[PDB]
């Protein structure tokens, strides 16, 4: 028996049940009018300070988030080399225990950002909330079931979008050029890796109307290379999508990914290399005089 | 890149508070789920159209075997061994001919449509298990179990006089469950998208009544 | 018309999965009856547009007339013959060109950006689908000089995918045209379709995503006061203001700061607001707009601060702009405390004639020229007093270094500011000199004055 | 001069169309002319002849035909090879008979191919049927045949592979496009110039 | 006219040269690696190469053919990328609001001019 749907159901149920609970609470709050500084604000302020880097504990938490995002991405990269669905012992799988701990920390960081949030519904629809709903619940389900599906785990790469924000929190990024460069690099890499993971999932699991018989055995790095070739418009043709869903995804990505590549790669290359050629200072020579000339130089 | 990296000489009442922005984002989401559900319904509908008609056009029948025999010729199956390892092994060909409910004439039995398409010249294929001896043993085992089935029990069979004109199948190759899930979950996406819009408008309009009440 | 165009396109999409020519019973084919009715409606809509036309010959040569001549008659012939050919039925996709026009008729599309976006999307999609249908027809029916033997069995969606790959210039080579007519069509499409893709896809992506990041409105918090700041907002102006407002030498104030400005903040201002994430909020709007003033909740703000551009080219223009801002804020809410910077003194006199301008309630016009010339005059009574006064306002921490230099002593002196607070009943009934010599080093506090209200250095008789 | 009203714009669009049809017709004539050139010369260079069979025999070797079964289903079946040799009107020497140029090109080593009908037995039966009908045709009636000493140097055909009707339609309808384009220009200029005379008459 | 003439003549000439070079093989390979390419096939290959589509169904295989392809990729893509947009801009420069009003018998009309916004 296969269990792929249990992981996916846990994410869908989490995202939409939370959204419906929030909307029902709103509805019923106003409906009570038909029948008819606080500690809440103090904990909201404390959570907002923790979320920012205004304290030592907040800085430690932000650095931990930065490290654990890369850790989870590396864990997904390790798992991407295995079969699509498998049975594996939680008590004897160090990577599953490490993932379990990482997702505990992300659940806690999610809880802190929820408490700190001003508009809950606005928070529930912030995309790094969506990234947590589509990546945290399936880890819990896997650790409970003693089984894993390599399903939507490529969405972990979207965690790189917050890197510039948490670098600005840590008082590291100050200049506009550096901020823009980090933003562009993060968006480019996360988009590339996420799209590669999705096309990897879709190619390795065939079309349902073809009874999953036309699947193509493509590795994650092969899909990454194919996406790079497609984005740059080189189009070698050695590697390409063959399933109907894969090609349907390829068509929608060709509209967005080429505009991203054509826009971001020149701008990144302009932002880098902005070095001053004439820097440094003169070194005096003993026994030889020197003359400084300034004013109208042409 | 594309067109010299897009260059070419530079060719080309408000009483509601902050909650308004979260609610307008909730309308957006609910609308996007409505569109997604409808679009995916059409996409899956075009993909299922030919398989579903090729399946619907095949009628159920009652069958009985006329004969079981070998044609003396042999064919390659592929046998597998981890990473990418494969080689080929022979199997002997059986043919089986069967009584038919629509044409009342000779047709050749093929266990399923994948067997028909992988070797239309032959009636059965063994799962390739290394050596030729095990393929021949497994064909002889299936052959003996089919040869004595003479009118024992008119087993049901699937036929299509328009595209399997003298070929007959023992199974449907179209899983009803897989089709059901392909049309159910886009419908669920659409219903969830409607409920999100409805609850968002219900909350938005009750906020105005609860404001005017004060 | 809008619905039936999509209906006919969907009917063509259904038929594109069948053989190229076939016999089918009109009395037993629901799709052929539906197509029959759809084409009746298009014949009627064509007749109405013909009657409404001014120049008939101009109408006969309008391309949606041509699209009807190439799509309506063959449906009639098919319904008469009880047979169908999947011929020029892909021209139905050209019906999407009129979508923007009929949306403008229905008073739906009004803005230029939305009209342009709809036009570009319609032209792109219709061109793509029509070209895909034509290449599908040409590939599935081979070359006449090759006796139709070199035909390639390509599905319509396969041709759509091939066209997308060709337009974007990716050119995988997995799917390509093989017939001579198909390649001849490919060559002419490569000239036009790549120029369309290269032009339209960036422009569409620019038109979408034009969202305002700083929208919404401030949400007041019970028990906590907030302050609205407007006028000259820039990285250095906000950075200097926040250093003085949020300094650790004040007591534990939790006043929120809300900025209102009509320019989107640059990346360095957004980083400055992120470094103050729990104490500063920014909202993009105009102070002259009552909607924006309601958005920043200025009716419940404790005060409104209006910073001025001290280095402006035109002091008169800057004073006029600040006067207009004050007028707008007072007009929205007369009872709002307003603190503003005024470059000149005659403009300050102009401003204080406002009916809602109440200096007693706390309206302070900080006149820069007046205060600086007064500070210069006090330096004429005692040299160094301008420095003495200026350092009493700026919030400064103690700074200490090991070097014995004049700077150490100077910084030690600079560490003090002027404050104001109520004093103990244990000092009521004493003389002002007496409480001063008491406070001086026992409490470590120096008094310049007390609340006949504001009295600078009282005598021994008070 | 601009006494004509709005009708001027419809008539200038009608001139455009008539000119575009003239250009289309001429361009398509050249395009079809270049595409038909090699097929038409390869057909013209093959002369009509009178033939008679020298012998009918099998070479004992067998070949694959492909047999078909809906969607994409195909497999292969053997057929036995006949060869047939024939008297010739241009070289007066041995040549091998090939029923048509597609048969010559699909298997130049062999004289006939059966339409593949599933099993080998039906292919062999259909070859034996054709073989027996050809073996007794000895001088019975000098059947006409097609030959080309320059590109089918010892090979002979029973049929022309070039349909005259398909070529006729490929050159006729571009000519019709051109004639219609001329008549549209002519009637548009005739209407435009008579409108000026009917205006000056008032 | 200048752009169209230069584009077409360059395209056809380059196609003819690559046709000559592909049909007559390399002298160091003793003319044995020749590729039987028709002139129109070479024209199509040049168009595919210029537009940067690069299907790969048709390509040069001889050493001289590839050496020619490398030098043409430098010039022909810059020509295509520059000329095709400029030609497409030059065409289609039509005035949408032309023509003239047609009076209707029995109905009056009013002409409005000056500051129109
Ligand atoms: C904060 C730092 C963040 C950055 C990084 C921290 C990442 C944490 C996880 C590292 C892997 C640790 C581990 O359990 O390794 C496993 C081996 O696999 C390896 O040793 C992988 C070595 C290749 C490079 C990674 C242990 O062996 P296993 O239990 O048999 O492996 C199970 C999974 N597998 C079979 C798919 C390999
Ligand atoms: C660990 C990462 C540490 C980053 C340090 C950043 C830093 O110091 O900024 C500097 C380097 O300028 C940049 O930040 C741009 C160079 C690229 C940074 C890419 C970071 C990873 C992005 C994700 C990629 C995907 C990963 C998978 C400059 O920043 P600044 O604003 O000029 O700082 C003020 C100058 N001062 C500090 C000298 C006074
Ligand atoms: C912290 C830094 C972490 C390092 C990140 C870099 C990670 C890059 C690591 C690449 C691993 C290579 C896989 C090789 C392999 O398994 O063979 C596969 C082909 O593999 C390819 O085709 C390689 C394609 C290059 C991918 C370029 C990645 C650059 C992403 C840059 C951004 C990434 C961020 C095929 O395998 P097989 O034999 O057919 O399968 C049976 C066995
Ligand atoms: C064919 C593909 C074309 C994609 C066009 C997408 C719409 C873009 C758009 O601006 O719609 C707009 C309305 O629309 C809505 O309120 C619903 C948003 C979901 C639309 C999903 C379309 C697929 C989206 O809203 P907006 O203008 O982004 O306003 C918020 C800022
Ligand atoms: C205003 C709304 C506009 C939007 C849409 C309205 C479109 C109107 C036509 C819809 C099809 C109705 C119909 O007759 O279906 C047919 C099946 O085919 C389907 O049911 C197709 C299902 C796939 C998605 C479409 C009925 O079965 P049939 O008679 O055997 O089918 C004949 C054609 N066929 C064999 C090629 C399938
Ligand atoms: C059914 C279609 C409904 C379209 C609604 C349009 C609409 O409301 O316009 C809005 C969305 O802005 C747009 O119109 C742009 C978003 C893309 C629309 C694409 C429509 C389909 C095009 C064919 C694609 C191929 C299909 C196959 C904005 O329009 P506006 O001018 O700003 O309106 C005034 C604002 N007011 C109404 C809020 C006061
Ligand atoms: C057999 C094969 C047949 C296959 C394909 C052939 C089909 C190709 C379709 C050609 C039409 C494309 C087109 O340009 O339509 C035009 C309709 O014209 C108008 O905008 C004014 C009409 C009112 C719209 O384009 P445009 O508005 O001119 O362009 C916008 C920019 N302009 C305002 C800046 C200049
Ligand atoms: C209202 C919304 C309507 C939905 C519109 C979307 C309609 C899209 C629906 C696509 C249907 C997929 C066909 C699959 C198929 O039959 O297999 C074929 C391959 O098919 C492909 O190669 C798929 C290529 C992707 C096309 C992308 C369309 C996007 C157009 C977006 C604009 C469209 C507007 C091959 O078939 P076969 O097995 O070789 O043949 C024997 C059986
Ligand atoms: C005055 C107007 C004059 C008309 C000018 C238009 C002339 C165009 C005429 C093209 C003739 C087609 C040749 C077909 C052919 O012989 O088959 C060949 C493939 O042929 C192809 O691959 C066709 C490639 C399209 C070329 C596009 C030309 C456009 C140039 C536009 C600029 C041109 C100016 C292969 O042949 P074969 O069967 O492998 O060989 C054995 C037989
Ligand atoms: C080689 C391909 C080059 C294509 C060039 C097309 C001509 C463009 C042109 O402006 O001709 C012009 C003259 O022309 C006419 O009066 C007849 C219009 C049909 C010409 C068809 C050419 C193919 C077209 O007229 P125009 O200038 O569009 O004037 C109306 C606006
Ligand atoms: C508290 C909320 C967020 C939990 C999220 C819902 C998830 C966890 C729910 C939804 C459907 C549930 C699954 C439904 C069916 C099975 C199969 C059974 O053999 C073990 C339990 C298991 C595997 C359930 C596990 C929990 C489950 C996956
Ligand atoms: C975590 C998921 C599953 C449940 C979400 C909890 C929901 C039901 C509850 C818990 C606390 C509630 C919030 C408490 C405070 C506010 C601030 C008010 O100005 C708007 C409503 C809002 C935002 C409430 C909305 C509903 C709310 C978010
Ligand atoms: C539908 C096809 C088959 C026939 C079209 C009808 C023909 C015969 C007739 C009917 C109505 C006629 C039009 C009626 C009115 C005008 C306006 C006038 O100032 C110039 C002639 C013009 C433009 C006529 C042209 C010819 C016309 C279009
Ligand atoms: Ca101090
Ligand atoms: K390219
Ligand atoms: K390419
Ligand atoms: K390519
Ligand atoms: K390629
Ligand atoms: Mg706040």
């Amino acid at each position: 028996q296969r269990m792929w749907w249990a992981f996916l159901a846990s994410s869908m149920v989490t995202f939409f049940g939370g959204l419906f609970i929030i909307l029902l609470w709103r509805t019923l709050k106003y409906l009570w009018t038909v029948c008819c500084v606080g500690w809440m604000t103090s904990v909201k302020d404390w959570a907002g300070v923790m979320i920012s880097a205004q304290t030592l504990t907040g800085r430690v938490l932000v650095v931990l988030v930065f490290a654990l995002s890369i850790g989870a991405l590396v864990i997904y990269f390790i798992d991407s080399s295995n079969p699509i669905e498998s049975c594996q012992n939680f008590y004897k799988d160090f990577t599953l225990q490490i993932d379990m701990a990482f997702n505990v920390f992300f659940l806690l960081y999610f809880g802190l950002r929820f408490i700190a949030a001003n508009d809950k519904l606005w928070f529930w629809l912030e995309v790094n909330s969506v990234v947590d709903f589509f990546t945290v619940p399936p880890v819990f389900v896997s650790v409970y079931l003693n089984r894993s599906w390599l399903g939507l785990r490529f969405l972990r790469a979207l965690r790189l979008i917050q890197f510039s924000e948490i670098l600005q929190f840590l008082n590291i990024l100050k200049t506009s050029n550096s901020i823009k460069l980090v933003n562009l690099l993060s968006i480019f890499i996360s988009t590339w890796l996420t799209a590669a993971g999705f096309i990897h999932l879709v190619e390795n699991s065939g079309d349902p109307w073809e009874n999953f018989q036309n699947n193509q055995a493509l590795t994650y790095w092969e899909c990454v290379y194919l996406l790079m070739v497609t984005m740059s418009t080189v189009g070698y043709g050695d590697v390409y999508a063959k399933t109907t869903l894969g090609r349907l995804f390829m068509v929608f990505f060709i509209l967005g990914g080429l505009a991203m590549f054509a826009s971001y790669v020149p701008e990144i290359i302009e932002l880098i290399g902005n070095r001053k050629k004439y820097g440094g200072s003169y070194s005096a020579v003993s026994g030889r005089k020197h003359i400084v000339v300034c004013g109208h130089i042409t | 890149f594309i067109w010299t990296s897009g260059r070419t000489s530079s060719s080309y009442r408000k009483t509601v508070t902050a909650l308004k922005a979260g609610e307008d984002k909730s309308i957006r989401l609910g609308l996007f789920l409505i569109i997604s559900g409808v679009v995916s319904l059409f996409i899956f509908g075009f993909c299922w159209l030919s398989p579903a008609l090729q399946d619907l056009q095949a009628t159920e029948a009652n069958c009985t075997v006329l004969s079981v025999q070998q044609i003396g010729e042999v064919f390659e199956c592929t046998f597998t061994c981890g990473a990418d390892c494969r080689g080929t092994s022979q199997y002997p060909c059986v043919q089986v001919y069967v009584n038919n409910s629509e044409s009342n004439s000779r047709a050749l039995l093929h266990s399923d449509e994948h067997q028909l398409l992988t070797n239309p010249k032959c009636s059965y294929i063994p799962p390739c298990k290394r050596e030729n001896q095990k393929n021949l043993e497994s064909v002889m085992n299936w052959q003996q179990y089919w040869k004595d089935e003479i009118g024992s029990q008119p087993f049901t069979c699937y036929f299509n006089q328009h595209q399997r004109p003298d070929d007959v199948l023992l199974h449907r190759t179209h899983d009803e469950i897989v089709l059901l899930h392909c049309f159910l979950w886009p419908l669920v996406t659409f219903v969830v998208g409607v409920l999100i819009v409805v609850l968002t408008i219900c909350a938005k309009s009750l906020a105005v009544k609860a404001e005017a009440m004060k | 018309v809008f619905a039936l165009s999509i209906g006919a396109l969907v009917i063509y999409f259904i038929d594109s999965s069948n053989p190229i020519e076939s016999c089918q019973n009109f009395y037993k084919d629901f799709t052929l009856q539906i197509d029959m009715a759809f084409n009746v409606f298009f014949l009627l809509y064509f007749g109405l547009r013909f009657i409404a036309a001014n120049d008939k010959l101009w109408f006969w040569l309008e391309v949606n007339s041509v699209v009807d001549f190439f799509t309506v008659p063959p449906v009639f012939v098919s319904v008469y013959l009880n047979r169908s050919w999947l011929g020029l039925r892909f021209l139905r996709a050209l019906r999407l060109i009129q979508f923007s026009e009929i949306l403008q008729f229905l008073n739906i599309l009004k803005t230029s950006n939305s009209i342009k976006l709809v036009n570009l999307l319609s032209i792109f999609i219709s061109t793509w689908l029509t070209a895909a249908g034509f290449i599908h027809l040409v590939e599935n029916s081979g070359d006449p000089w090759e006796n139709f033997q070199n035909n390639q069995a390509l599905t319509y969606w396969e041709c759509v995918y091939l066209l997308m790959v060709t337009m974007s210039t990716v050119g995988y080579g997995d799917v390509y045209a093989k017939t001579t007519l198909g390649r001849l069509f490919m060559v002419f499409f490569i000239l036009g379709g790549l120029a369309m893709f290269a032009s339209y896809v960036p422009e569409i992506i620019e038109l979408i995503g034009n969202r305002k990041k700083y929208g919404g409105s401030y949400s007041a918090v019970s028990g906590r006061k907030h302050i609205v700041v407007c006028g000259h907002i820039t990285l250095e102006s906000v950075s200097n203001f926040l250093k003085d407002f949020l300094h650790k030498d004040r007591d534990d104030v939790n006043v929120e700061i809300v900025f209102l400005h009509n320019i989107s903040p640059n990346l360095e201002l957004e980083a400055l607001f992120k470094r103050h994430f729990t104490q500063v909020e920014f909202y993009q709007g105009s102070v002259l707009n009552p909607h924006d003033l309601a958005r920043v909740k200025i009716e419940s703000a404790d005060a409104c601060l209006i910073l001025a551009n001290k280095y402006c080219a035109d002091p008169d223009a800057e004073d006029a702009s600040n006067i207009m801002r004050v007028i707008s804020i007072k007009n929205y809410h007369p009872k709002i405390r307003i603190i503003t910077q005024m470059l000149q003194y005659h403009n300050k006199a102009h401003l204080l004639n406002i009916p809602s301008w109440n200096w007693k309630e706390g309206d302070d016009a900080i006149c820069l020229a007046e205060l600086k010339l007064g500070f210069i005059a006090q330096s004429c009574l005692a040299q160094g007093l301008s420095t003495m006064l200026a350092n009493l306002f700026s919030m400064r921490s103690f700074i200490k270094i090991e070097e014995d230099t004049w700077q150490k002593y100077y910084l030690e002196g600079v560490s003090n500011e002027m404050y104001t607070e109520y004093l103990s009943s244990a000092f009521v009934g004493l003389s002002f000199p007496t409480v001063c010599e008491l406070c001086f080093v026992k409490l470590k506090l120096l008094m310049i004055a007390i609340e006949s209200r504001i009295l600078i250095n009282p005598g021994n008789h008070l």
